[PDB]
């Protein structure tokens, strides 16, 4: 009966700055843990074992450090490639007992400066509309930070509970990210407008991209 | 060189049983402990079961007889056949190996597969084209993608040209509607020129329902 307790949950740093990340075991472990880290979508990566010893094919910046039973994971050098979720694992002895424990994980943001997105608007195709509803999606490629206002218009008229937003996870390469808000309708009330937008505020500036039925 | 594929997974009734399987490429499985790990979605990662070298099960105080782990030798695979599966049960199933002679710890792990413990039934996605626009848009690059909606359950797998297109690609996350189905874009940004000459098929794979889509995106004209 042994639990794992991490900490921080999460963290938000620029690129150079230097993080850590703590776990703290209810027993004795001795050296038995590791450090993980997991991108979305894939599968967790030893980082670290016995407490400070480098994996193969893992870069120097990533450290491991003991003190009785509270371990701590540094990065000391945070490069836009770190943006993952990173674990620590103990094992008493033989697992027996629930033996082996995880931490609770740690998600690393990247703080990074502003940048506009690309907004794109595309109607609903008539393939759709032909099922008796309609999504128009509002893209929003490549901006940061995350937060982002994005509001519908129809003939100007704003709407609320109506759309459902998605974000993508950090991007590995510019610490970027890509938005996509659905706006769904009935046919009928697709039919009964003309001119629709999406509008994206990004702190002192509002972009809106536009297109009206029929014409175009 | 060296692997763990996954197999089996996805929709199963609550009080139902499924099996996994994971095969090892590149060493023998019988050379090392092996471990089923879970991960419920946005959340932690949680051990389940742990097999020995000479054969001895370890497992779980939550599943704890409920589930049962195995591995054939002559086939050189690992298998976790779960019977008693609730709501609670729905994750990322993962495969990985455990080196406890050197590392004390889990040096290889294999992609995960998602199991869905629910009782509503499994349906295919309608894969709608989010179709380019005139050369209107933000210069020479221009956005298209596809909209796989109205699906259930998790996951889905897109693709663009079977694989051929992959720079500038954002497969969104999905979003859980009102009506307890899946819903999720897929999109590209390309040169503006490309369009007309070059074509652009997405590839939605489901394999829930063992349902594929090929669906060939193309400009939309003015008129």
């Amino acid at each position: 009966a042994i639990q794992m307790t991490q900490s921080p949950s999460s963290l938000s740093a620029s690129v150079g700055d230097r993080v850590t990340i703590t776990c703290q075991a209810s027993q004795s472990i001795s050296n038995q843990l590791s450090w993980y880290q997991q991108k979305p979508g894939k599968a967790p990566k030893l980082l670290i074992y016995d407490a400070s010893s480098l994996a193969s094919g893992v870069p120097s910046r990533f450290s491991g450090s003991r003190s009785g039973t509270k371990f701590t994971l540094t990065i000391s050098s945070l490069q836009p490639e770190d943006f993952a979720t990173y674990y620590c694992l103990g094992i008493y002895g033989d697992g027996a007992d629930d033996g082996i424990a995880f931490g609770g994980g740690t998600k690393v943001e990247i703080k990074r400066t502003v940048a506009a997105p690309s907004v794109f608007i595309f109607p609903p195709s008539d393939e759709q509309l032909k099922s008796g509803t309609a999504s128009v999606v509002c893209l929003l490629n490549n901006f940061y930070p995350r937060e982002a206002k994005v509001q519908w218009k129809v003939d100007n008229a704003l709407q609320s509970g109506n759309s459902q937003e998605s974000v993508t996870e950090q991007d590995s390469k510019d610490s970027t990210y890509s938005l996509s808000s659905t706006l769904t309708l009935s046919k009928a009330d697709y039919e009964k407008h003309k001119v629709y937008a999406c509008e994206v505020t990004q702190g002192t500036t509002s972009v809106t991209k536009s297109f009206n039925r029929g014409e175009c | 060189e060296v692997q763990l594929v996954e197999s089996g997974g996805g929709l199963v009734q609550p009080g139902g049983s499924l099996r996994l399987s994971c095969a090892a490429s590149g060493f023998s499985l019988s050379s090392y402990y092996m471990t089923w790990v879970r991960q419920a979605p946005g959340k932690g990662l949680e051990w389940v079961s742990v097999i020995n070298v000479y054969g001895g099960t370890y497992y779980a105080s939550w599943a704890k007889g409920r589930f049962t782990i195995s591995r054939d030798n002559s086939k050189n695979t690992l298998y976790l056949q779960m019977n008693s599966l609730r709501a609670e049960d729905t994750a990322v199933y993962y495969c990985a190996r455990e080196d406890v002679a050197v590392y004390m710890a889990i040096d290889l792990w294999g992609q995960g597969t998602l199991v869905t413990v629910s009782s509503a039934s499994t349906k295919g996605p309608s894969v709608f084209p989010l179709a380019p626009s005139s050369k209107s848009t933000s210069g020479g690059t221009a956005a298209l993608g596809c909209l796989v909606k109205d699906y259930f359950p998790e996951p889905v797998t897109v693709s663009w040209n079977s694989g051929a297109l992959t720079s500038g690609v954002h497969t969104f996350p999905a979003v859980l509607q009102s009506s307890g189905l899946y819903s999720l874009s897929s999109v590209v940004t390309v040169p503006s020129s490309s369009l007309g000459t070059q074509t652009y098929i997405c590839n939605v794979n489901h394999k829930p329902s063992n349902t594929k889509v090929d669906k060939k995106v193309e400009p939309k004209s003015c008129g």
